[PDB]
């Protein structure tokens, strides 16, 4: 398969629930590993744009092209080793970095398929149907729950309004472009970004493209803009049958901030991102990448500098690491608005059942 | 009074002009020295034996200085406590002069109804006294300091720069026994480099060293035990303005998760004057330490502030020389040194 | 010369800072001692009565007993090995049972006294006038405060009254039996107790001995209990530079609950208790004592059943502890009723430097 452990970095006192590396620059790949995979693992391993909703579309395609690009073995049958090969790719994703709930969904819905269309069909009749198929899914469970999203948002954001956010979730940029240009509103949009990546950074390049009215933010001072602001989205990205959101950076202090002042704090998401996993806080399941993304004196990303910082190892004992999914809070994120249209996250899976 | 006398009489008061504005100087207590040298420099030379006027004088330099610069007080602190040292001993000597008690140390009443010596060798001991007290704090504050600190507890440190608190913490250290982790944030804009510095220095003794991003404070509150600040500015209803950067959001996450917050402080770095809105006392910081290049702040609004105000809902003890003292309280330690008179000048 | 070492039962993990051993049964000491000191110290250490405001008293008694006892040598003058009598004295003390706020406070009023008459004096002219000085400051700071504290009491009930109550404090005591006999109103009393030490039992007995209509309970016995009922008051030890209630046991949690419950809760306290050391945790400096006050199974005190549990220098991996002196939540209890009578606790220091 490759190579594994033999890596940097101690194993840590203070948080070590998940492991933390790999495979990034190949060497002795197998004959049989399709292309695509092995570049979207590249691309994901120092990824700057794509969080949540984006990843799955990709990997979407990606499977897509695969069954494009297969045919039925004249020893083996359809459903053969598919399934080993498919393991073997999700096992592969795992090293490279951990997953989302909806990625194991459509995982799911793959399987399911699989079993479906009994291995006696014509093989090219077959596969002509089931790329049609996951096509439709893909837009059902995508660009129209999007669309549905887009709806909602539309009926409830008042008359000029203020929208502050945290991230680079495809949809809230989505609607916020739409409310610029499409119905067409004045849109003060404030957006919030950290340390390591740039995420808020590229959706306000994005917004200027589009031509909005950004603030651009940062952790050390956030309440001297609130202190006015009336109407805030937060970074989706999974939600468990607590009634919670395992979801990207400091967005919880924000939403505690907002429940302090005035303000209930609401989310969007897809009727598929839902889970029915829990837990209750950010210590339980810790996604994690290398404590290197810090080192460098900060305004850019690849840089290469000689200053002071670059001790892991050197002296005498120093441990630099941090966090990317956190635990957002219950009482607060009293709105979700899904493929189901509404609901409150209090009802925490109200929809899960009904599918 | 303007600087028409105050330029050829003294000689460097221009320079500490263009220290204060310019940013030439560094450190609070530096500043401080500054002032201390100025007002030795003030009293040596020039001659008054008038006092009353001499006092107005100093009263009105000291009020130019604060007007020169909204946000660095200690300069305007020293010169408070000055002001106050001398007027007790001009009261005294004037019933000595002329030839009641009250039911504590100070009445309210007295300010409603009617009320050659070697005074200034007692003005130059004065600013010697002042100098040494600056000098050695730490002395004083370090048996009030190991008196609060345990085994197998995390501690939160935002905002480490000034040598007080880092001395303050090895002296906690050399009892090596007593078990305790270092949490640092790194302070965004401009703590970064003096955070590492911290850092560095914790690791020359042997202090466990954990190195904090700003946003995750939420997922580490609740295994904080203990937080100690080292402020800059100490203020009436319990308040501070620490030196930069990542305070507010802590504290307020404190306050939620109930920790307990420790402050080392010191008498002369508190101020009297009261901070009543944001809209004033919140120093912002400059958008050169952010982003190069100049084309996309066209569209875009940047927004950011070096040092931060914190609200007295959250802190809990001030850690000084003369011992810890409640915020919903402190304002009885400033009085004990200060008027409501030198308020206004 | 003394004893040392020996120590019963497991040492635990945490908690590990106070005096908690030692002589409970006496072998061999040194040879000039009045035994007086050592008998007030053998009843301290086995009481089951005292609660702050008697124990400092009974100091004052023996000192006094000392002081009319005090024969001058022939050779050395009134005080040159009388220090290391008192050092050793103090010793012995903190050996039984740690030195309290007020306690402390004695002590550094006997170093004033010794200072205010320095070494030139007889016998009995000297100790004359200090004996009857000491008694008027005793009268003076001691009783009459207590008084001043039950009028002030008094005045405070006004019309139809519900109490719940705690602790051996023995104004708490005089106060309601004051209540009950010469103010005759519709007082009505329910009692709390506590497995440390047994205070409550204690305040029943002496309601009994008046014949007080009384309710009984305990520590968790709460939520039942107010279902009209109002008052709720209780007994502090001492107060610190912080404002905080640093007292005996279980006093926080109830006045948590009372909190919660609506009506607010009432303590009282003296003008010599405060003190300049400062702490804002249980864990600095405790009254720790011997498990032995976790034994007996319930009911009364002296019983001594083979039961289920008897055992612990052979229990292997098991950590019985428990804990006597506590640190409760400033905001909690509302009025406090001192020398000046009534006032709020943020004044913490209010009387420290006005001495």
């Amino acid at each position: 398969p490759g190579i594994s452990s033999v890596i940097p970095t101690v194993l840590e006192q203070s948080f070590d629930n998940s492991s933390l590396i790999s495979v990034k620059e190949l060497l002795l790949n197998k004959d049989l590993i399709h292309p695509s995979i092995l570049l979207l693992t590249s691309h994901l391993a120092h990824y700057k744009i794509v969080g949540s909703i984006p990843r799955c579309i990709a990997m979407l395609e990606v499977f897509q092209i695969v069954i494009k690009d297969y045919q039925t073995p004249k020893g083996t049958t359809l459903s053969r080793n598919l399934t080993s090969y498919l393991s073997h790719q999700i096992d592969l994703l795992k090293k490279a970095r951990p997953l989302s709930v909806t990625m194991g969904n459509a995982i799911r819905w793959l399987k399911q398929e699989i079993s479906l269309i009994d291995p006696s069909t014509p093989d090219k009749a077959a596969k002509k149907d089931l790329c049609e198929k996951i096509g439709q899914f893909a837009k059902e469970k995508i660009e129209l729950a999007d669309q549905l999203i887009i709806d909602n948002a539309s009926t409830q954001i008042e008359e000029s309004t203020t929208i502050v956010t945290y991230g680079s979730s495809k949809v809230l940029t989505e609607l916020l472009l739409h409310n610029a240009i499409s119905l067409k509103k004045n849109i003060k949009v404030i957006v919030v970004d950290s340390r390591p990546l740039f995420e808020g950074r590229k959706m306000a390049e994005t917004l200027r493209n589009a031509g909005v009215n950004v603030m651009y933010a940062l952790i050390t001072s956030l309440d001297t803009i609130f202190n006015d602001v009336d109407y805030v989205f937060l970074g989706a990205h999974s939600i468990l049958s607590n009634g919670f959101l395992y979801s990207r950076a400091g967005t919880a202090m924000l939403a505690m901030s907002a429940k302090r002042r005035n303000i209930p704090v609401l989310v969007c998401c897809e009727s598929l991102k839902f889970s029915q996993r829990v837990q209750l806080d950010s210590v339980t399941f810790n996604e994690l990448a290398d404590p290197n993304d810090l080192v460098n004196i900060d305004y850019e990303n690849p840089v290469e500098r000689r200053g002071n910082k670059g001790a892991l190892l050197n002296q005498f004992i120093k441990e630099r690491k941090f966090e990317k999914k956190k635990l957002a809070m219950e009482n607060k994120p009293k709105g979700n608005k899904i493929g189901g249209k509404k609901g409150s996250e209090g009802e925490s899976k109200d929809a899960s059942n009904e599918e | 009074h303007p600087n028409a006398a105050t330029s050829d009489v003294n000689v460097t008061i221009d320079t500490f002009v263009a220290k204060l504005k310019r940013r030439q100087v560094q450190g609070s207590y530096a500043i401080a020295l500054e002032t201390l040298q100025l007002l030795m420099r003030f009293i040596s030379a020039a001659r008054w034996n008038h006092v009353n006027d001499l006092i107005e004088q100093i009263r009105d330099l000291g009020n130019s200085l604060e007007k020169a610069h909204p946000t660095a007080f200690s300069c305007g602190n020293v010169i408070r406590r000055i002001l106050a040292v001398l007027r007790d001993e001009v009261e005294e000597d004037t019933m000595s002069t002329t030839v009641v008690a009250e039911p504590l140390i100070s009445s309210m009443f007295n300010l409603l109804q009617k009320p050659k010596t070697d005074y200034r060798q007692v003005a130059i001991q004065g600013i010697k006294d002042l100098i040494d007290e600056i000098k050695n704090i730490d002395e004083g504050i370090q048996q009030i300091a190991i008196d609060l600190i345990h085994d197998h507890e995390i501690l939160l440190t935002p905002t480490p720069d000034s040598k007080t608190v880092l001395k303050f913490l090895i002296t906690a250290r050399e009892r090596s026994n007593r078990t305790f982790t270092v949490l640092v944030t790194e302070g965004f804009p401009n703590n970064t480099k003096n955070a590492h510095e911290f850092a560095k220095k914790l690791a020359q003794h042997n202090i466990e060293t954990l190195v904090v991003p700003d946003s995750a404070v939420f997922a580490l509150m609740s295994r904080v035990g203990k937080v100690i600040i080292g402020t800059k500015a100490v203020f009436v209803n319990g308040g501070t303005i620490s030196s930069n950067s990542g305070v507010s959001s802590v504290c307020e996450c404190a306050r939620e998760f109930r920790t307990p917050v420790f402050a080392v402080a010191g008498l002369y770095k508190l101020s009297p004057l009261y901070p009543f809105d944001v809209e004033k006392f919140v120093e912002f910081g400059g958008s050169q330490r952010i982003l190069p290049r100049m084309d996309p702040r066209k569209r875009l609004d940047t927004v950011n502030q070096i040092t931060d105000y914190v609200p007295p809902e959250n802190i809990d003890i001030y850690i000084t020389n003369v011992g810890g003292f409640n915020p919903s309280f402190i304002y009885r330690i400033a009085w004990d040194n200060y008027k409501q008179i030198d308020v206004h000048l």
